[PDB]
């Protein structure tokens, strides 16, 4: 610590009021509340004749009468007032892009195109090329990482995904500490093996522009928001961790009692479905920031599975109580209808929610799920595509489709679906064992077993796997592997003496075929060993195993 | 006259004439009509001519250029198909059945991917 | 003046069928070389 925390103090000012200045709430809301967490200056490249209109279209942008500013800045060379006028223009064309088939769902209404940001775009890469200073040397300043920054989201929207990296990239290397383009940042990924490529970019192609940032700041490892980037990387998508600990604890010396982390690190117990430890670390934040609705919904979402009503009911009463018309206010009312079987009003809400951002968090999702209770069958189906088309990153979108297809006659379009999201999240048990059973369809009984077998390895605990182990001997009775089937067959037998002899239904099965087997073995004392074993279950098995069981002593 | 060289089954002179005219346009027309269906057509040229490599590379940048298109998705799951790279193929596929309703020979194009994602057995 | 959109061609459905039987031909002999 020592001088590093006053000098992250000093340069994180700037990033909360140069942000602010030129409209970035987003990016400006998260730095000046970092200021809190932690435990006037002053300068702009500007004329009397040009700052005027900086202050015509600052009052403007806020009074949000976006279109009128764009004509009032119709000519401007400044370097870094184009991009004001170029991010209304943005804005003023975004509220009117609403996709038909999307539209239909978020609205039930029921009832020039993209022209404009492509000559954006071209504006963007024309002022430039004409630019006086470029990118490269020690030039630039803080004005065109925005203009960069501007330059990459537009580049997302056509989703030129691999030039929106080094548009990015190029952003904050010139300008250090906006956390608002660093979010867009993680949009493009959408895959694991390239974080792990663009973390080499970091460490090696990388560097930054040390004139604009104070001191201890260009170096990558003592920057303190790195960490933040490789925070966010690695609880988006797991996959393989590098240093993933040891940063996280240094970030958490610095910036006592900020509550995104506190937030972050609580999700992370979400994420592991550690549910008990989430709500204590979940609740702390509550009693410390009563007025902060953020990640409030992933609050609602836990307590939907352990169906604390009473402590659910509060909570929306309490959320709803300040404020009426953030989107987590109404996804966790939203959320809250679903607990009372009230799956057919739950979508009223979620509707709203997502007006209101229209890219939330997995708000798309938890619409479609309420659907399929409904048994619509067809709006889930589309509207867990639309959750795809956002972020391709997320699990219960693609699981969505795979499941809700599995219902569906067709069940050739779901191994697709399952197959992506078995790359997103290879360790959840489930996935490996709805991806088999489905797959049995194809015919290609082999690859099932790879399937099969990663599956149960995957359920860890041993008393799940009964069920699955009959699975396994009933595709290998449809090959000449009957053997193979008795040694499985076997195994959940002997997981039944681990189960303290729950003998279910599952076991039943599997006592009387082995019966059957032996009889047919000619290992008639063998078999009438297990007659005896099937003392529960229907009528039928009891009288079919006493009819082994005599037989079986006629032959003695 | 590269699509009226490319009706008579000649694809040699098709092509140079089509090159000829993006060499000419290179300046000018980025967009609108002009470039995106010259770049077009000539990938179009290409795959029937079996060079799916620069084939590959031409629908990119056509699709890169401008997105929402039907035919581009079709033709680039259509070469797709003619490689071996199906799980790049089909979303480009899912891709413009959600753009155009029908596409009925991209339905059937589509159908048989799902029957070869059956057949193959990939880790 | 204006001028109308230039002619494009896109697949048609003879070329795409050859190639729907040439793949089926690919994907029903390989099998028989497994079996």
């Amino acid at each position: 610590q020592d001088k590093i925390i006053h000098d992250i103090r000093i340069q994180l000012r700037k990033a909360a009021t140069e942000l602010s200045r030129w409209k970035l709430y987003g990016s400006s809301k998260w730095a000046a509340e970092a200021l809190a967490g932690l435990a006037p200056q002053n300068g702009f490249g500007l004329s009397e004749t040009e700052y005027d209109l900086y202050l015509l279209g600052s009052t403007l942008f806020d009074a949000k009468e976006f279109d009128r500013c764009v004509f009032f800045l119709k000519d401007v060379t400044n370097p870094y007032l184009k991009f004001l006028k170029l991010y209304s223009k943005f804005l003023s064309w975004d509220k009117k892009s609403q996709e038909s088939m999307e539209n239909i769902l978020t609205t039930g209404k029921f009832t020039e195109s993209q022209s404009n940001i492509s000559s954006i775009l071209k504006e963007i890469n024309t002022f430039l090329e004409s630019y006086e200073i470029k990118i490269d040397d020690d030039e630039a300043d803080l004005g065109l990482a925005l203009l960069y920054y501007l330059r990459g989201v537009i580049l997302k929207q056509e989703k030129n995904i691999s030039k929106a990296m080094s548009s990015f990239l190029k952003s904050l290397s010139c300008y250090s500490f906006n956390w608002s383009c660093w979010l867009e940042l993680m949009d493009c990924l959408q895959k694991v093996d390239d974080a792990l490529l663009l973390n080499n970019y970091l460490y090696q192609n990388f560097q930054f522009k040390f004139s604009e940032n104070l001191g201890s700041q260009r170096t990558i490892e003592f920057n303190i928001m790195i960490k933040f980037f490789k925070l966010k990387v690695f609880e988006e998508l797991n996959g393989q961790l590098e240093d993933y600990f040891e940063d996280l604890e240094f970030l958490l010396q610095v910036f006592p009692n900020f509550t995104f982390l506190k937030a972050y690190n609580a999700t992370i117990s979400y994420n592991n479905l550690d549910y008990v430890t989430a709500e204590s670390r979940f609740d702390d934040i509550v009693k410390q920031d009563p007025y902060r609705l953020n990640d409030l919904e992933t609050y609602s979402n836990i307590l939907y599975v352990m169906q604390k009503n009473s402590k659910l009911a509060y909570l929306a009463q309490f959320v709803s109580q300040i404020d009426r018309f953030r989107p987590e206010t109404c996804c966790i009312i939203a959320n809250y209808y679903s607990a009372r079987q009230e799956h057919e009003k739950s979508i009223m809400y979620f509707r709203r929610a997502l007006t209101l951002d229209k890219k939330t968090t997995n708000a798309w999702t938890l619409m479609g799920h309420e659907f399929v209770e409904l048994s619509n069958s067809h709006a889930a189906i589309e509207c867990y595509r639309r959750a795809v088309d956002i972020c391709p990153r997320d699990f219960k979108a693609w699981f969505g489709l795979g499941q809700a297809y599995a219902l569906l006659d067709m069940h050739l379009y779901s191994l697709y679906y399952f197959q992506k999201a078995c790359t997103l999240k290879p360790w959840d048990r489930r996935i490996w064992q709805v991806l088999g059973e489905c797959y049995s369809k194809t015919g290609n009984k082999v690859e099932a077993i790879k399937c099969y077998k990663r599956s149960i390895k995957a359920s860890q605990t041993v008393d799940q796997n009964t069920s699955i182990y009959y699975r396994l001997a009933q595709l290998y009775e449809e090959l000449e592997d009957l053997q193979e089937c008795k040694k499985f067959m076997m195994k959940c037998v002997d997981v039944e003496e681990l189960l303290e002899g729950i003998v279910t239904d599952e076991t039943v099965k599997a006592r009387l075929w082995l019966a059957i087997f032996e009889i047919k073995a000619g290992n008639y004392q063998l078999a009438y060993d297990y007659a005896m074993g099937v003392s529960s279950g229907t009528s039928q098995e009891i009288e079919e195993a006493r009819m082994l069981a005599r037989e079986c002593r006629r032959h003695m | 006259m590269g699509v009226m060289y490319f009706k008579k089954n000649e694809f040699v002179k098709a092509k140079k004439y089509l090159k000829k005219a993006l060499e000419v346009v290179k300046d000018l027309d980025p967009s609108s009509r002009t470039t995106i269906s010259i770049q077009l057509n000539l990938g179009h040229t290409y795959r029937k001519l079996n060079e799916n490599e620069i084939a590959i590379k031409c629908f990119r940048c056509v699709l890169e250029k401008n997105d929402k298109n039907s035919e581009i998705h079709c033709s680039l799951g259509y070469l797709y198909l003619k490689t071996k790279k199906l799980q790049k193929a089909i979303d480009h596929l899912h891709k413009s059945l959600y753009l155009k309703p029908n596409n009925s020979s991209a339905t059937a194009l589509l159908k048989n991917a799902l029957e070869l994602n059956v057949t193959l057995s990939l880790d | 003046m204006i001028r109308r959109a230039p002619t494009t061609l896109q697949l048609s459905h003879d070329d795409v069928t050859s190639l729907i039987d040439d793949l089926n031909e690919q994907k029903l002999k390989q099998q028989l070389n497994i079996e």
